[PDB]
């Protein structure tokens, strides 16, 4: 496995930008201005800024516009002239945003600073119906501000591991040391590996490029089972093992001769799957069976509800 | 038998239910706190012969396909829980309600009923019972030496002891509000009981939480519109008239078919 | 034999007409019922070839459609703060228990145990309008904005907007009983609009729209239907007796 | 891959212009002036400017006009006499803008300055119906102002990389150095490459023209999976790998013998696709399966909801 | 059985984080603001 | 729920409808095991307290 | 409206009409006439205003 696929650099980080905007067009299906006062107020503000002052007391019952929230992912090392994708979601009671246009919404960070400007055309999917109150604009946002970074300064760079593991950190450190000079990397904890790099942005970039594509074997992580209970999904790791036990579940019985089916000990995932299948049951019954089995032991893995 | 006769039969039954409800409303004038009923009707099956979509040509669409339909099943009877007309009875044991609410009552089974009537009494042990010996809640006991009784408009009940120059507070008579007055199931005796359609009872002192006010010396007359019910009888009678004429027509066609 | 079947098709058409008349007359005094009329159509024609260039004999009759008359019924006053009738075009939208949506021009509304506005049978109206637990008076304006009045608070809190839906074809809807219609491919997609704008009607509170059934029309129609039935039976009897005299030899 | 296809120049940048305007004609289907007061007010303003003063108290119930917002993309190095395309979107309750005409709307930037003038005829598409409240005008806007730029000044030009990557920056720098003289380029971060160019607009233009068409190989980017969840779309990178695991999902079972289907380890995209297909499921079920699998491991890629 | 599968380290520990937020879009089916005052206030 | 909102930073007015149906008040019971360590985890049982119809896919907070 | 021919127009179209809905029960707040009850506790008001 590549270092880039399971590790992230300390200085490289994403940010969240949020903003308010309006979508025009829509062939009707827009917000009901009677129940969405902010839409009309924002439209009046935009008109006044453009040079049109609508009297305060007016009907202003329009249906071709919808108040929306635009969310964007400020990428690491964002440049002033670059563009990013944005997601536009209806705010009021708009029926749909099929062919709407987002108009010059400022995208700000958590500090209330304008970091981007988003404007463009919304694209939405045209019994599993698509979401017509949420669309995506590709390259719809242009960056405006650049975040200062410490990259290129200092002599140590921290590689951060997703799903921290002491064995994973040790393997990464060993691979880095073997590829580069002696003492090039050192694990600080189960999730952080400090790598010594020469001073200079170019040198650090070259070192990171060399390190990222390195091949490191992935050791057995852990015996983990995931039960959704909301999407009816059960997933088992390759490391899961089953201890010998007997399980009885409602309406389930030996094929043949009755309830209390026996579960043979299984050391590998194939054996575990075969035994569970022999203990015939739907995924919903399997979730309860697994919960009870883990409670009683006989299940050498940790099960988590997602 | 004949598809016309079943439809006309349902129509007759619906009009008969209409007249039943009308007569119950109409005889229950002069019944304190009574609430008018009104029947809501509802058409039965529609037996589809040609689907309203179901394009005929490769381009045409066959608008408004053929479907016959039957029946006039009465779906419900709602009860109009509006305020009745207060009238001065000038009796100290009679209390009316201005606004939402119901007096709670404990039935001899122990289950709780709820009545919007104030023609109260005092029994041999002194309790406030309600025209049939149904004890009100929470229990209110008139002392044997009491000479006069008043129910404050907020719901406080205080009697005048003998000798003592002070109307001592003997109890608080509280109302109960339901989110859905209409869903109460009437069990007669001017009582309603909780069903999961009405919602859970919310007991509060009068005035608070939307409850009404207690008017001692008044009685709440039934909200039955006599003129409305009279014209309703005219309408329901002539509807029954017409439906029986339809049954007659079907009978005559069918007997011509037998004679065939 | 031939005349027998064509006269039987006539009898069937008259019976369908009487079924429609009976359903109309029976659903009198149903709020928002639209009277139905049967449109008949003649069947195919046999062409006898002449050695004008031929003649046509024809065979019977066929009920081709039933249209519903989507006029405006007379209002009736009910003193009920929840009942609502419609001035002009439009339908209330309700959500069937399974999850799909039907449409009703019937405004005898109630509130269930959770305060939701339902329709005499328990189907939730759309959009979800929930009365507060301690409501004194409920008002529904002509523009559909439903509001309530609380205790002492001298200002109506707006609690919902009761929209209407209008169709390109009113008649194309199929009725599924219980005063409910559902969209068909002949009706086009619903156009969801606030009352009083874009063609939808206004709302009258405390009134329910009655059936637009004209009973004088139906009594005269029953006269016609009974006489036509007897006439077609006469034709059937005539053909039957002709078949007597045919088989006697 | 060409440098132009994956990199943008520092000085070259687009801007957003917005403006208000009116569309005439439309064969009816215009805004309802009763519910759109700003339409009538703007029409009266235009008439007064042209020399006609309508009395304040008047009916003015017209249906052949629609108030619209016009959006344009101010291109880099925009010249005064050039023309740009514009997008016109209905603002009020107009039914359609089929054959409308946009009349002399000023397009302004975020600084409230008029940068273009837009006027022309709207073109709109003539069960998937087209958007009739939004149209496009080709060459409908003529520029009026020119943005000052620093291009041609200094000796360093920053190439900005879309979807920053240390390996990508290193590859770009190496290619630039190999093509040009030694030390011609230097990576400053995962997204920026500083290139030394001779002073002078012509020299910089020649250098940029030479650099842009250069061929640079694209190294493996990352194991990324994209799930829309709104358009029912799932996309997997060529770098995605699947770890051995067992998955059980509602109504899904072994073809054959029951639930808990086994997923064999797959190193390449073809193997991953074959295993997932063998674990037969629709895309909606596949999204949940992928989420649970990633939660439990067994999925050597990062999945993002779009 | 592996030590990791049946043992946990003293220093390694998980924590729970909670927060309030809003979800936009939904094609309707959102909160009834009449009965959910906090949604409109937020 | 109002206490939690106020703690998080949202103060709902005292007089409000607040008629919600996506939450249920519950009692959570757990078995503190012998020699329990600070970082360890245990299983819990959640039982409805009021009139909640079901807790099919709920989240304990 | 509803022009029949190209040149005729059909003035005063046919519409039936229904109902006598009582729109309101307006309450007229005029000043009453004051009379000497000669009781100390009974005070009347002269003009606009109400007791809270």
């Amino acid at each position: 496995e590549r270092i880039r696929d399971l590790t992230s650099v300390q200085g490289v980080r994403e940010n969240s930008l949020i903003g308010y905007g309006l979508v025009v067009g829509l062939d009707g299906t827009g917000d009901q201005t009677t129940q969405t006062p902010f839409t009309t107020q924002t439209l009046n503000n935009m008109l006044s800024q453009l040079g049109i002052t609508v009297p305060t007391g007016t009907n202003m019952q329009l249906k071709n516009v919808a108040a929306v929230m635009v969310t964007a992912s400020y990428p690491p090392f964002a440049r002033q002239g670059q563009t990013i994708d944005v997601v536009v979601s209806s705010m009021g009671n708009a029926k749909s945003l099929r062919g709407g246009t987002l108009l010059m919404t400022p995208l700000k960070g958590v500090d209330s600073q304008v970091y981007a400007l988003a404007q463009g055309n919304i694209l939405v999917g045209g019994v599993q119906v698509n979401q017509l109150n949420g669309g995506r604009i590709t390259n719809g946002a242009i960056i405006e501000r650049e975040l200062p970074t410490q990259f290129g300064a200092g002599n140590t760079i921290n590689l951060q591991l997703n799903d921290e593991d002491f064995t994973m950190a040790q393997q990464i450190t060993d691979a880095i040391n073997r590829a580069r000079g002696y003492g090039s990397a050192t694990a600080l904890d189960a999730r952080t590996v400090q790598v010594r790099v020469p001073s200079g942005n170019s040198s650090q970039v070259r070192f990171l490029a060399d390190i990222q594509n390195m091949e490191v074997n992935v050791t057995p992580q852990d015996a983990k089972v995931v039960i959704n209970s909301r999407t009816g999904s059960v997933v088992m790791n390759r490391e899961v093992t089953l201890d010998s036990c007997a399980v009885a579940q409602g309406n389930l019985s030996v094929t043949v001769g009755g309830s209390l089916q026996s579960v043979r000990s299984s050391a590998n995932l194939n054996s575990v799957v075969r035994a569970l299948n022999a203990l015939g049951a739907t995924p919903m019954d399997l979730m309860s069976i697994l919960q009870s089995m883990q409670s009683a032991g006989c299940l050498r893995a940790k099960l988590e509800i997602i | 038998m004949i598809s016309s006769l079943w439809i006309a039969k349902t129509g007759l039954d619906a009009q008969q239910t209409n007249m039943d409800v009308i007569a119950n409303n109409l005889a229950n004038v002069s019944t304190n706190g009574f609430k008018r009923q009104r029947a809501v009707f509802e058409d039965l099956l529609y037996q589809t012969i040609r689907q309203p979509g179901a394009q005929s040509s490769e381009q045409t669409t066959l608008p408004s396909g053929l479907q016959i339909g039957t029946g006039v099943r009465p779906v419900a009877t709602e009860r109009l829980h509006s305020q009745g007309n207060l009238s001065q009875t000038n009796n100290s044991k009679d209390v009316a309600i201005k606004g939402q609410g119901f007096f709670q009552v404990m039935l001899p089974d122990g289950t709780s009923a709820y009545t919007r009537d104030g023609s109260f009494q005092v029994d041999q042990n002194g309790q406030l019972v309600t025209a049939g010996g149904f004890q009100v809640q929470p229990a209110i006991t008139i002392p044997a030496n009491a000479l006069s009784i008043t129910i404050g408009r907020d719901g406080v009940v205080s009697v005048t002891q003998q000798g003592q120059a002070a109307p001592v507070q003997v109890g608080q008579l509280n109302l109960t509000t339901f989110m859905n007055d209409t869903g109460l199931e009437s069990i007669g005796e001017n009582l309603y009981i909780e069903t999961q359609s009405s919602g859970a009872p919310n007991e509060s002192t009068p005035g608070l939480n939307g409850a009404g006010l207690l008017y001692q010396g008044y009685v709440e007359t039934s909200n039955v519109n006599v003129a409305e019910e009279l014209v309703n009888m005219i309408q329901v009678q002539r509807a029954y008239e017409i439906n029986s004429k339809a049954v007659s027509t079907t009978d005559q066609m069918l007997q011509k078919l037998t004679q065939l």
